[PDB]
């Protein structure tokens, strides 16, 4: 799949475990953040000692999640869950699962 | 605007 | 060019009118950050009442990019103390005309 960069938001949908989630690419950051309000409430998170430079301590998914898109690739995550945020934001640690590059023409 | 990086 | 997006930082480096900067690819931001500390202290930057989620300072002027193939644009990018990088958003990622793409 091919999707240029424009001033619209750049989105994928994909699964974690079973539910679908919709998000926006989001190069600038190692790590995958799920917005607290789309976290499924039977789903386990845990206290962290990490600090994410652009919140302190957040929360994180106790377990992995399997991702899947819609061509069936699949791998893990364990993302970040934050409250406040308007949006959830695909880190690197699932582009680069996700074997996505930038291209330009030249 | 909205700026979505961190480490 | 083509860059795999991998664990490492995904990087351009470029000019704005005369200067070269170093920066983070952020495909989550609309527009384009300089750190206040790679700012040239002569170029002028204006309050804006604008929130980024706060009223940060912006460019006064719109700032000619060039890359090292000699594509060119304009953008005003705002100017925030306390990053660590240059964030380089759509504003610049749209008008270098960069696709994402996965075999």
């Amino acid at each position: 799949w091919v999707q240029p960069i424009t001033a619209q938001k750049p989105s994928l949908t994909l699964w974690l475990d079973d539910k679908m989630f919709t998000g926006l690419i989001n190069t600038g950051a190692d790590v995958t953040i799920i917005k607290l309000e789309d976290w499924p409430p039977n789903w386990p998170i845990t206290d962290t000692l990490t600090n994410l430079r652009g919140s302190n301590n957040p929360k994180q998914s106790s377990k992995y999640l399997t991702w899947r898109d819609k061509e069936n690739n699949s791998g893990l995550i364990k993302p970040f869950v934050i409250p406040n945020l308007p949006v959830n934001l695909w880190g690197r640690d699932l582009l680069s699962q996700m074997k996505i590059m930038m291209a330009s023409p030249n | 605007p909205y700026v979505f990086a961190m480490t």
